[PDB]
RNA sequence: AGUAGUUUGAACAGGUUCUGAAAAGAACCUGUU
């Protein structure tokens, strides 16, 4: 694992485009961190999700790293120059009024990740690199512009387009249970995963469920060898070392989409094919052992690279245009991300008080970026909740085919009718409960 | 290579008129100008912007990208939108615009918008030959588009070479007409490397231009921003047409502004000796600095010193671990200590102290003279001025009071106690007093520091709030001897002054307000002057001096010496950061209040009493606009009004420094701003000519940072209690002087905050719960000896709930004159609460899910803090 | 649907501790102008 010196000097941004299983997380990252410790560089490491952070912590044994992620433990002393956190944590700290260190070196794993905060962080990092104040390494196997859904692997992979079931199945589907090895099944939601894993445990196969709600207990259990199925959401589609044998990827998901169509709103557009990068990353979780040649990938459709109307480009621009630092940096998008029409076209910078309300709405109210920006750009204060009831009669929230009606904190009974509609505020029952709490003044 | 901007220009040059007219406004932001244009046609000269440039400049100003301040130079001012917008900003004291005019170019248009009196637009000037001047803000909006990119490049380079000499460590906003040509980019990168700033695209600009703006308050990569703008403009060609985002136009107000920047003229027959002594002291490093920033002060020299002050805060661990729901409240977590380093002191000086206020008109001066004479005669009806002695000063001075030594012969005492005990100190005092008796001063110099307090800020720092001035301990004794009778005889107490509240106490102020609410009249007004001590003219300094007419000849000599040599001729030492280090500047000023003098509170109260009396005069029709402009105004009418009803008008007011509560006989007082603004007492947080807001409930009137609620107890007794937003209290309790985190060595400070909450803010549910939790999480045998140290009294529990209840009964029942009944309260359950709606309105988090979780599981947090401290003796304060 | 987390002025008021037989003195803390 030889490292070019040029990646440690300022104004240099290094893209590392190795195929999955090449060793970016376990070979190159420890060497880069060791060389950065030797040269005394303030270093930041950015993991997309918590499973990637766990893999980093496993692969960084014996180095002084000040972990700032909930997934990992904490025994930092005070002499660490290396921090580890997530993309969203870094971006929300950049939007916050607390100063962040001037890192001399930034390593970002899975720099293709399309969370709005990840794109905003990429823009900020590339802007800092362009000013000659830092150097960056972006580690990703499926970079922007990827059309290969079947990248190179350590071992050959058998790709078969069967018909993966969505819910539990009374009978049939013998190909599923007849398998002898370990299988990683990707599901689009925790509820579908619950149903599938119940059906799988009904057949005498013990199953581990991975989600953001069950990660803390279940990931370490997955790090054993007992299990036979891992039913998981896309929290583990990047950087997860499962030592599995088969991957089952229906290649379907829900995406937030902004519709102008008169009054602008956000909808969770129905089950669509995942992008090529997501499919390639999901396939890359298997075939990582050069000693096992029988690894299988079972999919149920073709991916789409049509990633243009999705809300995360607009939300990334909204987050990037409101980054607040002592030096007053105005950042720009990462260059391969400037070819997106919705990202490049946004002028979303807010005036000071509106920016503070925007950050408060995202962090305290747990509103989506689009809705928080829409509310803040009207000059509405955080504690003012009248906009949740001032909407047109078409923006009525229904539950059980009945109007959602709430008791405000000032002792009034009102119909939930927000001025701006975000489908992520009333999609799941938990999201609806949280939004009802917010609209009632309890949040 | 062909840049993206050149491709965009080629594409733009080949649009038909229809598609060009659709493209130029596709998706841009745009202000509505129809009403403003109709008004401007009809000759209306108020509230209207003269062009679209006011909104464009406002976009940068509200994003803090440019902060106009001081003197503003507007090159290519055109009609004057930028200059007229900058006139209304509070930090701007003078606007000068230069436009070429003539045929084919816009000429300046006269307007009477807010601050118009400080605007001078000169036509017929070609800025390419105008010599550079010193300015605090420079706004350049020069450049005209041509279809040829090379012509635009040449014009842009010419503008960039013209504006460069004008820039020296100041604010700027400069239009770069054509920023995509490579030579313009290299020039801009060199200019940014030298001066700073950043290129920013304004969303109000049309799509038919590639113009960007070089701003001072920003950083970033110029090439990337230019590329982003080029891609934006190219993408705008093909996407579907969008109606531009209409936003409402800027309202520019109306009325003049009471600002002035005339330089200071030193006396040098009063202050020459002090400056000569100072120069002789630090002769080794004495120099004269031409980069000094002082505009309205006289500058005499500088010498190198080692910087003092700090800008750091320490986190209080016990309070922070027990107030978790407030970790997400910005008003709580953004509290910090004010910046008192030379940088922060210099910023405070530049904003507040380094300003000037215009002279009042002759009628205003005459009214002030009459009112001050009558008020001084009223205040001394039963009291005579008297000399204070060295015995009282020795009895009163704090042991750790700052010596404030300026000259070497004064720097041989470590504490004030040692100095007042010594016999050489009083010999220094005697020689300076002998100089004073001859009308000369030789050693009365003001040290200047910053106030170190808790304030809302960001990035761990808060803006400096004020400047504190103080002389050497001997000079402080001399001014105590001359003028200390005002404080020691209680001249501004409620009994003697009818409107002062000196010696009252915060918790007892609400009763006073309630007593004011029973006087018939209009609403209740409470206005604060913006930077009160910097608005003190020489006129009201003389009016304060007028007290010397009630003294005996020797006391009069001493008081005249203090008033004329030290209060009206002030020599100050102030720190300044320079690239070579830190220097101390010797500056001079004649008119202001030196907050830190012995007569600060009393003379502030006196001047505010007379200002509010004059405002009541104006509100009652005794003073009109013509009376205030009259060099020969009649004294009989003012004297008649005073002798007839001045005491009754004084009884309608509660005065503490510049805080005032006034309940006039009607509401014309709300609009009586002529005399008030002419005396220089410009109100804060409000346009200079907007009528003031009056409260009809005395329980909402803010006074001394608080308002007051009337609680009713179970036994039917009433109780007026102080209250403020809860975030302020919680945030102030969570930080302290120092740096870093602190848990064990600030637990007793947290307990003291809990005791203060239990005593003054017992009516707030969150505050009582948090105080009980903090007390339960602090070892019961520790007693503080400083802010960080403690002693262990193993035989005694410091303050139990019973001790706190006893203190509460003493303060609110036994020692309360306003409660006729005196039955003590036996349990904390009889101590009342605010109503739940009142509690919620004043910032409580009751009714929130995080607050409910915190209250339910509070014992877990108390035990966590207990284990963090260690194995100590703990007592439970939480009610059963 | 999914994912990530808050990182040494002047005037005054009140309280506390120690000394004192009480007065009174000594020290500290918080707050207001
Ligand atoms: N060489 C030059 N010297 C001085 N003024 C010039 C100039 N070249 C152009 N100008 C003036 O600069 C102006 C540019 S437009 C200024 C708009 C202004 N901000 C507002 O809000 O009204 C034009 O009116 C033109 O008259
Ligand atoms: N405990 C582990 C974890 C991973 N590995 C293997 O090490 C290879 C590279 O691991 P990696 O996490 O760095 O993969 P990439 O991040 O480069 O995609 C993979 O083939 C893993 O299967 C292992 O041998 N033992
Ligand atoms: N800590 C303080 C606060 C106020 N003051 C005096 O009280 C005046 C007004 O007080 P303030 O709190 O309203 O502040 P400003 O109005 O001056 O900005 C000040 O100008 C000072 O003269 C003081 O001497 N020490
Ligand atoms: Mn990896
Ligand atoms: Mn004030
Ligand atoms: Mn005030
Ligand atoms: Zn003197
Ligand atoms: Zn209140």
């Amino acid at each position: 694992p030889e490292l070019e010196e040029e990646m440690f000097k300022k104004r240099n941004l290094t893209i590392m485009d190795l195929h999955p299983g090449s060793g970016k997380t376990r070979k190159y990252l420890p060497a880069i961190v060791r060389e950065a410790i030797k040269r005394r560089l303030r270093t930041l490491i950015l993991a997309p999700t918590r499973v990637v952070a766990a893999e980093m912590e496993e692969a960084l044994k014996g180095l002084p790293i000040r972990y700032q992620t909930t997934a990992t433990k904490s025994e930092h002393t005070g002499k660490e120059i290396v921090d580890l956190m997530c993309h969203a944590t870094f971006t929300m700290r950049l939007l916050s009024p607390v100063r962040v260190p001037n890192y001399n070196l930034i390593i970002m794993d899975e720099a293709h990740f399309t969370d709005p905060a990840s794109i905003a962080a990429r823009g900020y990092i590339s802007t800092r690199v362009g000013m000659g104040e830092a150097a960056a390494i972006f580690m990703t196997a499926t970079p922007p512009g990827t059309a290969d859904a079947f990248p190179q692997s350590n071992a050959p992979i058998q790709d078969e387009e069967r018909d993966i079931p969505e819910r539990s199945w009374n009978s049939g589907n013998d190909w599923i249970t007849d398998f002898a090895g370990k299988t990683v099944w990707f599901v689009p939601s925790i509820k579908a995963g619950n149903d599938i894993a119940n059906c799988l445990r009904k057949n005498g196969k013990k199953v581990i469920q991975l989600s953001r709600k069950t990660f803390d207990t279940e990931y370490q259990k997955t790090k054993l060898n007992d299990w036979d199925f891992v039913v998981t959401t896309d929290i583990s589609e990047m950087g997860a070392n499962f030592k599995a044998d088969r991957v089952i990827d229906p290649r379907r998901c829900l995406k937030p989409v902004i519709l102008t169509d008169g009054p602008e709103r956000v909808i969770l557009a129905g089950p669509m094919p995942v992008t090529v990068a997501s499919a390639a990353q999901r396939r890359g979780r298997v075939g990582r052992n050069p000693q096992k040649e029988n690894d299988q990938y079972i999919f149920t459709g073709q991916p789409l690279n049509n990633d243009e109307d999705h809300a995360h480009w607009t939300e990334a621009k909204m987050l990037l245009d409101n980054i607040n630092t002592p030096e007053g940096i105005i950042p720009a998008l990462f260059e391969p991300e400037r070819e997106k029409s919705a990202a490049i076209d946004g002028e979303y910078r807010l005036k000071g008080e509106s920016r503070k309300t925007f950050v408060e709405l995202m962090r305290r109210g747990d509103l989506p970026v689009w809705l928080a920006h829409k509310v803040a750009s009207e000059g509405i204060k955080y504690t003012d909740r009248k906009w949740c009831f001032d909407g047109e009669r078409n923006n009525q929230i229904l539950e059980e085919n009945m109007d959602v009606e709430i008791w405000t904190k000032e002792g009034e009974k009102k119909k939930l009718r927000p001025r701006w509609l975000d489908a992520r505020t009333y999609s799941d029952p938990l999201a609806l409960k949280e939004f009802k709490d917010f609209a009632a003044g309890r949040k | 290579g062909e840049t993206l901007g050149e491709k965009w220009k080629k594409r733009l040059n080949q649009l038909s008129r229809k598609e060009f007219d659709l493209y130029k406004k596709s998706g841009i932001t745009e202000v509505d100008r129809t009403e403003a244009k109709e008004g401007l046609k009809r000759g209306e000269i108020t509230h209207h912007a003269v062009s679209r440039g006011s909104a464009k400049l406002q976009w940068f100003v509200e994003r803090n990208m440019v902060i106009p301040e001081g003197r503003v130079i507007d090159l290519g001012c055109g009609r004057g939108g930028w200059s007229y917008y900058c006139a209304g900003l509070k930090k701007v004291t003078e606007v000068r615009g230069y436009t070429k005019g003539g045929p084919g170019h816009e000429e300046p248009v006269p307007m009477s918008t807010y601050g118009w009196n400080i605007v001078k637009l000169m036509s017929g000037k070609d800025v390419f030959y105008l010599p550079p001047e010193k300015c605090d803000t420079l706004l350049c909006d020069i450049g005209e588009s041509s279809p040829s990119p090379t012509v635009e490049e040449s014009r842009t380079i010419r503008v960039l070479k013209m504006v460069e000499p004008w820039l020296k460590n100041n604010q700027f906003c400069i239009k770069v007409l054509n920023p995509y040509m490579p030579t313009v980019i290299e020039h801009l990168e060199r200019l940014q490397r030298k001066h700073g700033g950043m290129l920013v695209r304004n969303p109000l600009s049309r799509n038919s231009t590639h113009e960007m703006y070089w701003i001072s308050n920003g950083t970033g990569n110029i090439v990337s921003s230019v590329n982003m703008v080029s891609r934006l403009l190219l993408n705008r060609f093909t996407m579907t047409y969008r109606r531009p985002t209409i936003e409402k136009d800027v309202d520019l107000g109306a009325g003049t502004r009471h600002v002035n920047a005339e330089p200071e003229t030193p006396n040098m027959d009063v202050i020459g000796e002090r400056i000569r002594r100072i120069k002789e002291e630090h002769s080794s490093t004495w120099h004269y600095d031409d980069e000094n920033p002082y505009k309205t002060w006289a500058y005499h020299g500088s010498y190198e010193v080692k910087a003092t002050g700090s800008a750091s805060s320490m986190i209080n661990g016990v309070v922070k671990l027990l107030t978790k729901p407030w970790d997400v409240v910005p008003t709580v977590t953004q509290m910090a200590m004010t910046d008192t380093t030379p940088f922060g002191q210099q910023r405070v000086f530049k904003e507040k102290v380094d300003t000037r206020t215009p002279k009042p008109m002759p009628g205003t001066r005459k009214v002030m003279e009459i009112t001050a004479g009558w008020l001084w005669r009223t205040l001394g009806r039963n009291k005579r001025p008297r000399l204070c002695t060295r015995e009282e000063f020795t009895k009163k001075v704090r042991t750790n009071a700052a010596m404030g030594a300026v000259f070497t012969e004064e720097n041989q005492w470590d504490s004030a106690r040692a100095a007042v005990e010594d016999e050489e100190f009083w010999k220094l005092v005697d020689r300076e007093r002998e100089l004073h008796k001859q009308g000369k001063c030789g050693s009365c110099v003001y040290n200047m520091m910053g106030k170190r307090e808790k304030k809302l800020g960001e990035f761990g720092k808060a803006k400096g709030s004020r400047a504190i001035w103080y002389m050497w301990l001997g000079a402080r004794y001399l001014e105590f001897e001359a003028l200390g009778f005002l404080n020691e005889d209680h001249w501004f107490s409620r009994e003697n002054s009818y409107s002062g509240v000196e010696g009252e106490g915060l918790h007892k102020l609400g009763y006073i307000l309630r007593d004011i609410s029973k006087i018939p009249g209009g609403a209740m007004y409470a206005d604060d002057t913006a930077g009160w001590d910097t608005r003190i003219t020489e006129d009201d300094l003389h009016n304060e001096e007028k007290i010397t007419q009630q003294m005996d000849p020797e006391h009069r000599q001493l008081a005249n010496a203090i008033f004329k040599l030290t209060y009206q001729n002030k020599v100050v030492k102030v720190q300044r950061p320079t690239p070579k280090g830190t220097v101390m500047d010797i500056i001079s000023r004649k008119d202001q209040r030196g907050s830190g003098q012995v007569g600060t509170y009393g003379l502030n109260t006196f001047t505010n009493m007379e200002a509010q009396l004059i405002r009541q005069m104006e509100g009652e029709g005794v003073l009109s606009k013509t009376d205030l402009e009259n060099p020969h105004l009649l004294e009989k009418k003012i004297t008649q009004w005073l002798e007839t009803k001045g005491v009754e008008r004084l009884k309608r007011m509660a005065i503490s420094g510049d805080d005032c509560v006034v309940k006039p006989i009607d509401d014309r007082f709300a609009n009586a701003l002529l005399a008030l603004n002419d005396m220089g007492k410009v109100r804060k947080d409000i346009p200079q000519w907007q009528p003031s807001k009056g409260w009809h409930d005395w329980q909402q009137v803010p006074f001394c940072s608080h308002h007051f609620h009337e609680l009713i107890m179970k036994d039917g007794r009433k109780l007026v209690v102080p209250c403020r937003p809860q975030d302020e209290l919680i945030g102030r309790a969570r930080i302290s002087q120092g740096a870093g985190w602190s848990l064990k060595e600030t637990a007793c400070l947290g307990k003291a905050y809990a005791q203060m909450w239990a005593l003054m803010y017992f009516h707030r549910r969150d505050l009582r719960l948090a105080s009980n939790a903090i007390c339960s999480a602090v070892p019961v045998h520790w007693v503080p000896t400083s802010r960080t140290t403690w002693s262990i009294h193993a035989h005694h529990q410091w303050m139990t709930t019973e001790d706190m209840l006893t203190v509460w009964n003493r303060v609110w029942i036994e020692d309360n004159p306003w409660m006729e009944d005196k039955t003590p309260v036996t349990t904390w359950e009889d101590v009342p609460y605010l109503g739940k709606r009142e509690d919620q309105w004043c910032g409580s988090l009751i009714g929130l899910t995080s607050r409910a979780t915190w209250a339910q599981n509070i014992l877990t947090a108390i035990q966590q803090v207990r284990s963090l401290i260690g194995n100590e003796e703990f007592l439970d304060y939480m009610p059963s």
